[PDB]
RNA sequence: ACACGCAGUUUUAUCCGGUAAAGCGAAUGAUUAGAGGUCUUGGGGCCGAAACGAUCUCAACCUAUUCUCAAACUUUAAAUGGGUAAGAAGCCCGGCUCGCUGGCGUGAGCCGGGCGUGGAAUGGAGUGCCUAGUGGGCCACUUUUGGUAAGCAGAACUGGCGCUGCGGGAUGAACCGAACGCCGGGUUAAGGCGCCCGAUGCCGACGCUCAUCAGACCCCAGAAAAGGUGUUGGUUGAUAUAGAGCCGAAUCAACUAGCCCUGAAAAUGGAUGGCGCUGGAGCGUCGGGCCCAUACCCGGCCGUCGCCGGCAGUCGAGAGUGGAC
RNA sequence: AAACCUCCCGUGGAGCAGAAGGGCAAAAGCUCGCUUGAUCUUGAUUUUCAGUACGAAUACAGACCGUGAAAGCGGGGCCUCA
RNA sequence: GUCUACGGCCAUACCACCCUGAACGCGCCCGAUCUCGUCUGAUCUCGGAAGCUAAGCAGGGUCGGGCCUGGUUAGUACUUGGAUGGGAGACCGCCUGGGAAUACCGGGUGCUGUAGGCUU
């Protein structure tokens, strides 16, 4: 499984009706995937892992993207992860600060890849929950909980280095 | 980058006769024009048979032609043979016929003309019936040659009746171990 | 909820070459009239067709074509098989002569029969020469992996329209 | 100086180069391998089939007349 | 190299199943076979006379000769270059009737019935079989109860 | 304007298997440990002249259990796979023949008549002879035999080199892509975009990493067990204003996963390909843009194959009439 | 503890010549009574197959038979090698 | 409802114990002259009908053993195809399809063909 700018999808599906079971129950899942095809594939994977249901033996009643209810609001998202390392699998709980649930999930994927070299196919996401200022255990996200936030940009390393390459003036890093 | 097997892309069917004689080539031109113009398939079949080699157009016997013309329905029809018509000595009553062939033996020609029949060449047949109407197409026995007796399942094999290549048939040239039950085995 | 019907036809494009191909995969590819790389063909969907596409899944990318995709494929790169010869559909006379017995007399009838799978979809598709599509402009994600795992092979039902736009 | 013993690596490709075919099925197969008593009975039946040919011809004529009467009644 | 024995490698093939040894049931003896009947061959360890070779086990062929208590059957055998239709004599106990042809015969009878019918009516009926079509788009009713959420189960070492 | 048959294919029904797996509280063989058994006998022993009288013990066995197994075990048992049938060579009638078989009847063979697209997709098929060269192979995914291992020897399916050029892996048999007539334009695959060397000369995104042996891309050209408060995350467990004399707010411990370090020693001077690179030109997850092979599209030319190809000199483009009287 | 007799349980854990596998319980094992189908002669088919032999084997057919009341079985050894 | 004779599928039919069988029938049972065969009329054969459900047999029961069929085990073990996926390896993860078997927990404990009897 690859990853990009992930989006959240609500997928409801059920096994195809049978003469013994005329009205099978429906199951709903939240899958974070780049597109609906991979979202449905991951939904079928998780459904096969959990219940006795297969893609050929079932059907997805409805797959639809879920939009963030408060895009302009900054939120703390706690994500429960179950990934596979070189050794045995482990369970983790991480906290991120972002405006969207899909963005938080993407940031979690990038952080997992950067810190543990864990691939998206080995990463399984269980639950993502929005939490208030309290109930936060990670100091990296706790330090930003401050009303009178104040910090400068000390070492402003300049960009546009290949804009005119030879110049008389040396650049400046204090602003 | 396409997977096409060129093993049998070239068809091996003949296009022109290998013979360098001029009369056959003129007949080939005539029947090429007739086949490519007329809608009748008789001209196409005649052209294909003209293209065939000597062994592929065996001579037709007078008795075989007589028995094929005696069939009910083909009364007063011209017989078309691309090979040669050969006289048969074991037939006495020869009714008059209308025979079209490349060649006719002298004896068969005399028999047909004495019986009151008519012999036509291929150009005359084209002039008479360009599309081959009222024609009975006949040919000699293709497997009549003794060559085909040596073909098929090889000898020394069960349920095989193929004539082997022997320098001279005799008592002490074959019918020994491999053919006699008293000597080894037989097939 | 309203579950949409499974599509009656699908568009399949071979994405890899002819070097190092399993015998069964090659047989299915040549049965689907997919011999050269970047060749497309409309295949109606059923149990047998889906099983064959599953067999040759790593070697093909297939999806559910759109009406505009069908129109562009038939118009820009539409060739008919007449007398075993690939002849462009420059006029409706060729289609009328070939498929007149089936109520198909023009490009519009051909497109309708291709899109809304009818009784003579087999005859229309067999008359249609396989579409020799060009290389995908803008590149590919990955030829050797499945579409779900970031590659281009496999089922890409809706994105096959984007692929057709980039190739046709 | 040992050599390779046995292998069938390219054998399948060699077989399928010419496209191995099923045996040619032809109607009216041979009667070889049938019990001699049954063969004798069938030979006798075929030999004596000529007996009672007129009865079969008369029955066929009667059937043709019946079919003609039936079609005349239908029309 | 391996031996060319006739019964080599038939430890499990020519062996009766569990709790099915003993006297052979008489239905196999008292069921008839005609010429041209499709029959699948399955060897039996109990009866040794007329036992077919291991290569013909599971193969299906048509009957061409019927003796007193044995059947002559032509089967297609592939030997390294080609498929040959060869005739073998197999005793009754090592032979079964094939229902694959019976399934087709029943469909033929149904087709004959459905062609005799619906002909005076004028309505042409579909006789050809069809592969599995699309699933005939329909509505799914979530009557009151919402779909059940499925959370992945966290890992735990059990063993 | 008008199709029969055939297939390293699939589907629909029907059979075949005893391999993976699993079991031995089910058969056979191996095998650990406790409970109830003078079952049954026997050895050492102790209380006994002895006693199945009390006490355990070691020997083979049992009664319900329990730990671990089997290529030459199996009650079960897949995935893959192997035969078939998907109609004209088929069905429904009527009548004859039989020295075979039978109470009448069978069963087979003969003749006459009525009923046609028999699942999906693709292919034009069938047949007969002359017949060179070859009969030293090798490599690769997967399964697997001997061997500690082998660029070792020997097998099964498939694909390659052999017989093969081309783009990439610096270099190159077998790797990735892709297969070859001579060219112009465009776009790609596998791969890459600091210079060599075409292209990131993006105001790329998020984090990790200091190495006085850093690291830098399938085959592949190199490292293990054990450790580190170096650093970055996760899991669990306690105690802390009832204060972990004084200072004064967070603190301690056990595991675990990333980068780096010790472990880590060979001989001509030496190789991420070299320079070099540390706000990477290193590592993990990823965005656009770009670079191009004989690969794909369009076009020009050469040759080969096919057109039931056309032209002996004629009307005519879904052709579905012409012409007297 | 093992000599002979009796009762009960007894899926075959015995035996069927051999090496092993398969197979068999009013048998294919043991004991009886009769016998030499371990006889003669055309073909067809199966196993290595090149679908050639040899060896082995399977259904038949034409005669003489053996046995049983009979149905039937038997032209060597229950089958896979000799 | 059920029995006998000949059977088909061969445990849902088998094994152990207990209870009940009205009528026909199946048997126990009474004897060895005849037919027959043994050390013994024990078996078999023959000639019978004084007693009996004691036994066989049939029907029912056992929180019965076994057997048949289901859930669980379990979308687990395994497995077709794919990748320039991870790992030094051993091995593992993912995509695409198929999909087991113990232990454990539920249900059942013969259907049926032909001919002939009883409850008329």
């Amino acid at each position: 499984k690859a990853s990009g700018t992930l989006r959240e999808y609500k997928v409801v599906g059920r096994c195809l009706p049978t003469p013994k079971c005329r009205t099978p129950p429906l199951y709903r899942m939240r899958i974070f995937a780049p597109n609906h095809v991979v979202a449905k594939s991951r939904f079928w994977y998780f459904v096969s892992q959990l219940k006795k249901m297969k893609k050929s033996s079932g059907e997805i009643v409805y797959c639809g993207q879920v939009f963030e209810k408060s895009p302009l609001r900054v939120k703390n998202f706690g994500i429960w992860l179950r990934y596979d390392s070189r050794s045995g699998t482990h369970n983790m709980y991480r906290e991120y600060r972002d405006l969207t649930t899909a963005g938080a999930v993407t940031q979690c994927y990038r952080d997992m890849g950067a810190r543990h070299r864990a691939r998206a196919h080995s990463i399984q996401i269980m639950k993502v929950e929005e939490i208030a200022a309290s109930k936060c255990r990670r100091p990296a996200v706790k330090q930003f909980h401050d009303s009178k936030i104040k910090f400068p940009l000390p070492h402003r390393v300049l960009r546009r280095q290949h804009k005119p390459r030879f110049t008389t003036k040396r650049p400046n890093t204090f602003f | 980058g396409v997977d096409i097997r060129h093993n049998k892309d070239r068809k091996v069917r003949r296009k022109e006769p290998k013979s360098q004689d001029i009369y056959l080539r003129l007949l080939v031109k005539l029947y090429r024009f007739l086949a490519r113009r007329t809608n009748s398939t008789f001209n196409q079949v005649v052209l294909k048979r003209l293209f065939m080699s000597r062994t592929n157009r065996p001579p037709l016997s007078l008795s075989r032609m007589i028995r094929k013309m005696k069939l009910p329905g083909r009364e007063g029809k011209t017989a078309v043979v691309v090979g040669t018509i050969t006289d048969d000595v074991r037939v006495q009553e020869v009714p008059k016929l209308k025979v079209c062939a490349l060649r006719v033996s002298s004896r068969a020609r005399s028999r047909i003309l004495k019986a009151g029949g008519k012999i036509l060449t291929f150009d005359q047949l084209a002039l008479d019936s360009p599309k081959g109407c009222g024609t009975v197409l006949l040919s000699g026995p293709r497997k009549g040659r003794e060559v085909y007796r040596h073909f098929g399942k090889a000898p020394g094999t069960p349920h095989s009746h193929t004539k082997p290549y022997v320098r001279s048939k005799g008592r002490k040239f074959e019918r020994a171990r491999g053919r006699r039950a008293s000597r080894g085995y037989k097939n | 909820f309203y579950v949409p019907a499974e599509p009656k036809l699908a568009f399949v494009i071979r994405i890899r070459g002819i070097n190092g191909v399993s015998p069964k995969v090659r047989k299915v590819l040549q049965l689907l009239r997919l011999r050269q790389i970047f060749n497309g063909t409309f295949v109606k969907l059923n149990k047998a067709s889906i099983n064959m596409l599953r067999i040759v899944e790593p070697y093909i990318a297939w999806g559910y074509p759109n009406l505009k995709s069908v129109n562009e494929l038939i118009y820009k790169r539409g060739y008919g098989k007449i007398n075993k010869k690939r002849i462009a559909l420059t006029d409706n006379a060729l289609i009328a002569r070939s498929l007149g017995k089936y109520g198909i007399i023009c490009m519009e009838d051909l497109i309708h029969e291709i899109y809304t799978v009818g009784k003579r979809f087999k005859e229309a598709n067999n008359f249609l020469w396989p579409f020799k599509l060009s290389s995908p402009r803008g590149g590919m994600k990955k030829k050797t992996t499945h579409f779900v795992e970031g590659e281009d092979a496999g089922n890409r039902e809706d994105q096959i329209n984007r692929l057709i736009r980039r190739m046709n | 100086a040992k050599s390779k013993n046995h292998t069938t690596h390219n054998q399948s490709r060699k077989w399928h180069r010419n496209g191995i075919k099923k045996p040619r099925s032809q109607r009216y197969e041979s009667l070889k391998g049938v019990d001699p008593k049954f063969l004798r009975n069938m030979r006798f039946a075929k030999k004596h089939n000529k007996k009672g040919l007129k009865k079969m011809q008369a029955n066929n004529a009667k059937a043709m007349a019946a079919r003609a009467e039936a079609i005349k009644a239908l029309v | 190299t391996n031996t060319k024995g006739k019964r080599r490698g038939t430890r499990y093939m020519f062996s009766r199943p569990f709790r099915k040894h003993g006297v052979v049931p008489l239905a196999t003896y008292m069921r008839i076979y005609k010429k041209g009947d499709i029959v699948d061959i399955k060897g039996m360890g109990t009866v040794q006379k007329g036992m077919p070779h291991k290569c013909y086990h599971g193969k299906t062929g048509r009957v061409y000769n019927v003796t007193q208590h044995a059947v002559g059957i032509v089967v297609n055998k592939q030997v390294k270059g080609k498929i040959l239709a060869k005739r073998i004599n197999v005793r009754i106990e090592h032979i079964k009737h094939s229902k694959s042809r019976d399934s087709f015969l029943k469909r033929v009878k149904e087709n004959d019935q459905k062609k005799k019918e619906a002909k005076e009516k004028g309505t042409w009926v579909q006789l050809k079989r069809q592969p599995a079509p699309p699933r005939e788009a329909h509505f799914v009713r979530t009557n009151g109860k919402e779909p059940e959420l499925l959370e992945p189960i966290p890992y735990e070492f059990m063993a």
